[PDB]
RNA sequence: CCGACUUACCAACCCGAUGCAAACUGCGAAUACCGGAGAAUGUUAUCACGGGAGACACACGGCGGGUGCUAACGUCCGUCGUGAAGAGGGAAACAACCCAGACCGCCAGCUAAGGUCCCAAAGUCAUGGUUAAGUGGGAAACGAUGUGGGAAGGCCCAGACAGCCAGGAUGUUGGCUUAGAAGCAGCCAUCAUUUAAAGAAAGCGUAAUAGCUCACUGGUCGAGUCGGCCUGCGCGGAAGA
RNA sequence: UCCUCCUAAAGAGUAACGGAGGAGCACGAAGGUUGGCUAAUCCUGGUCGGACAUCAGGAGGUUAGUGCAAUGGCAUAAGCC
RNA sequence: GCUCAACGGAUAAAAGGUACUCCGGGGAUAACAGGCUGAUACCGCCCAAGAGUUCAUAUCGACGGCGGUGUUUGGCACCUCGAUGUCGGCUCAUCACAUCCUGGGGCUGAAGUAGGUCCCAAGGGUAUGGCUGUUCGCCAUUUAAAGUGGUACGCGAGCUG
RNA sequence: UGCCUGGCGGCCGUAGCGCGGUGGUCCCACCUGACCCCAUGCCGAACUCAGAAGUGAAACGCCGUAGCGCCGAUGGUAGUGUGGGGUCUCCCCAUGCGAGAGUAGGGAACUGCCAGGCAU
């Protein structure tokens, strides 16, 4: 469950997810995986992926997480009305613009990699993509 | 003093206030209207400025 | 070694590189040394083929601009955010 | 219950607009004693014909053209006045 | 009496590479606003004073946001338009959307949005292409030798992709583990040999064997074939009184 | 009721039972003026004394300070004597 | 000289009940129903760690993801306060299909009997009582089966109360 | 007129740091002494006074050198005003404006008045 240690404020304003991303090459590793897509990535749903892409590799390699969730949702409560001031901070996501890479992996055979990657991307609401790294 | 003639196309209902007030510092005050304009960089801007309802012809 | 077959670009700005882009050429500039850059497009299939080779971004390129040569280096490449396309590239001469 | 009763917030408080900012721009012709800007601490500086207030108002003191400017070693805004 | 080292532990500060911010800023627009000058246009459209008001329940739509679930024909602000207080044409019907502001009459013409097979006014118009789903004329993740287009790549008359015939063999049941692990539960290795070829085996099978295919190879046939990338339009996913 | 920040869309202003904090004082010096002075933190060495007291040097340069919140400001200091 | 702090300060000086109630009003504003929405709920699907002796997908399915319906608990306050009678029962129904039975079929960890799970199918059919106002629920005994939901949680100018 | 130095500015990092070298005729600085004028929460450190033996060490000035700081295009990208579109949580088209970062590069300041010393 990645989570800030402390915040500066506990809550937040709703926002905008506009633009494209930063941070879309490969820097770490030498594969990786992109959004292609934009979104909301919940701390939920980045540590489910890792577990599935880190387990589908049996433990090989590295593994590098580039998203964090430092963005704090609140909800109401089930059957409370409008107003009474802002809600509860119930979890944590990371605002995902396109391009921007999510995980990065190395230490391991591409074709591996590739299938790390679609399982891993299968618990993902965003559309995602497979690249590797390039000389620039 | 190239004197150029500018005609209005499009109707001025919906429009912005700077454009409506465009409009009546060129002198256009329906759909067709035809004036008579001196040629200066000042009337070249008021015909950008609302170039999308208006025609200059030369 | 690599031949490029560059055209220099009529008009330049925003509009004109989206339209480019569309038009499946991608813009490209030549700086360096003391001549003035000089800005140039060319075809981006051909080049995407080209540079797919890790030896495109290392050893010397020939441009051919209006059937003259000039040597240059691929200095730097922006690459389209998740398309696999390229933006722009920057050459230095020699 | 039927409906479930909510709680109160507790940041309902805020003051007043203090109306800060500039008065007069650059090239504003002004009077003696006319306000140029109103500030919090002296964002802009008092130059030549320009008097500075208890709390950092800057206003003039002679008549003529606003002008502002960027000068000494820290590159600080001053205001000052050409007399015209 | 002050010492000098050491190891696979923890490791702050610092360096290099990465992101994030309404209550971060060593940067920083477009617009908006203020002022000065100039022309043109505008029935003074501007200000001041005075007589009379009404009004202080707003609504939707666009754009910028808070709140809510970037839920609501929700709620709260900014700004513009419209309705209110606005007819006419279009969106089947449809205050707020698109076009456009009705002084009156005409059995006159030209156009806007939107349209031109019939209802129903006007193209069964011209040229090129795509779709086969009535898609058009509701809906996603995801799936698929649907189909069109583009750039490249591998192999091929020294015989290529099918298919068919034949082989697919000796260390060897590799070792470890295990009640058994005999190519094929799981670990490490994945090497040698005769070869035209053959993997310490891709898969089926066995309690372990056995057995059956594949990779690969020789023949037969005798001309193109295979797999990804990008992209247009389709397909399934798709159940309500 | 009042003050500070954000919302607040780079002039002003701008709502919500929006997000965060404060005030209902204090000081005859903590005011006026003249003169003078310049921090936080860390390293090294030094009696008790150590992570951390006073001292010397160095680095560093306001990362301190402001009678009390926050923002803006402050070295010519508005900070200290 | 005023916590006149309800801080532009009603008076120097003031709390409650009303189902015994009453008047003027409002759908400007709530309870029922309709409407918009779909967080929640229900149904379906995507990926498969694992359970299944071995074997992911016979049957299930973690961590996660995408939809449908309008169907629960909600959100809003658009309609009705110069009245739209509000639960359950009785009588009479009618539709949808996400099928309870009967019919057709695929797979099965389908020997047969009997099932499980999907696909197609709405022609017909689809309990009686005990206890509670109950809808439900538990229980007794049946049945081939005792379906799920919409119809102002159908139906009081049809009844009950 | 050339160089060196001091003072008061312009300007506000292309000008500031670092590294290396270089200067004592004059100047500058260190420096000598101090009942005294004056001063230290003590202290002639600083401030002050009386002086010029020594020295350019530090400092300060000057010269050189990119390890930094700094400045910095062209092109592209982001954004955005106006008008128009879409598959409308976000984009696209016409037109206008057009960053930030980064890159190639630049870069060891330039300059004004007066006063002094050396040289002509
Ligand atoms: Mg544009
Ligand atoms: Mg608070
Ligand atoms: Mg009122
Ligand atoms: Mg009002
Ligand atoms: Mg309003
Ligand atoms: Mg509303
Ligand atoms: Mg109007
Ligand atoms: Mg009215
Ligand atoms: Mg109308
Ligand atoms: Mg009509
Ligand atoms: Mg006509
Ligand atoms: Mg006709
Ligand atoms: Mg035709
Ligand atoms: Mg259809
Ligand atoms: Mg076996
Ligand atoms: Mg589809
Ligand atoms: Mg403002
Ligand atoms: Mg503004
Ligand atoms: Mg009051
Ligand atoms: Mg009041
Ligand atoms: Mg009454
Ligand atoms: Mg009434
Ligand atoms: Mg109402
Ligand atoms: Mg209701
Ligand atoms: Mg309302
Ligand atoms: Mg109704
Ligand atoms: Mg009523
Ligand atoms: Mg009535
Ligand atoms: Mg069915
Ligand atoms: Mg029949
Ligand atoms: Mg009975
Ligand atoms: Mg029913
Ligand atoms: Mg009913
Ligand atoms: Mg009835
Ligand atoms: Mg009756
Ligand atoms: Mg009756
Ligand atoms: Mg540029
Ligand atoms: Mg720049
Ligand atoms: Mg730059």
């Amino acid at each position: 469950m990645l989570q800030p240690k402390r915040t500066k404020f506990r809550k937040m304003h709703k926002g905008r997810n506009r633009g494209l991303a930063q941070g879309t090459d490969v820097s770490f590793g030498s594969f990786g995986l992109k959004a292609v897509g934009r979104g909301r990535l919940t701390a939920r749903q980045i540590e489910a992926a890792r577990r599935a892409m880190t387990r589908a590799v049996k433990r090989q390699g590295k593994i590098w997480i580039r998203v964090f969730p430092d963005k704090p949702i609140t909800e109401k409560p089930l059957a409370v009305r409008m107003g009474k001031g802002k809600g509860n901070v119930e979890y944590w996501v990371a605002l995902i613009q396109p391009g921007k890479v999510l995980y990065e992996m190395d230490g391991v055979p591409e074709e591996l990699a590739r299938e790390a990657f679609k399982l891993a991307a299968a618990k993902l609401p965003i559309k995602t993509t497979f690249v590797t790294k390039t000389v620039m | 003093a190239k004197t150029i003639k500018i005609t209005q196309t499009r109707s001025a209902i919906g429009r912005l206030p700077k454009h409506k007030a465009t409009l009546l510092g060129l002198g256009l005050r329906r759909i067709g209207h035809t004036v008579e304009r001196e040629d200066t960089p000042a009337i070249r801007g008021m015909i950008n400025a609302v170039s999308f309802m208006v025609k200059v012809e030369e | 070694m690599f031949t490029i077959n560059a055209e220099v670009r009529k008009e330049q700005g925003k509009g004109a590189s989206r339209r480019l882009r569309a038009a499946n050429k991608f813009p490209a500039i030549i700086y360096g040394g003391k001549e003035a850059p000089l800005a140039i497009e060319l075809d981006h299939d051909k080049v995407m083929n080209m540079q797919a080779k890790a030896e495109f971004y290392s050893e010397v390129l020939t441009i051919v601009v209006d059937g003259k040569e000039i040597k240059v280096k691929a200095q730097d490449v922006q690459r389209h955010p998740y398309k696999p396309k390229l933006q722009h590239i920057d050459f230095v001469r020699a | 219950a039927h409906k479930k009763a909510g709680g109160s917030t507790r940041n309902g408080r805020d003051s007043e607009a203090k109306r800060l900012g500039v008065k007069r721009f650059g090239g504003e012709s002004v009077l003696a004693g006319s306000i140029i800007v109103r500030q919090r601490g002296t964002k802009f500086h008092a130059g030549a014909n320009v008097g500075c207030g208890r709390d950092h108002t800057l206003f003039a003191k002679a008549d003529g053209k606003v002008k502002f400017e960027v000068k000494g070693p820290k590159n600080r805004k001053f205001i000052s006045i050409e007399a015209e």
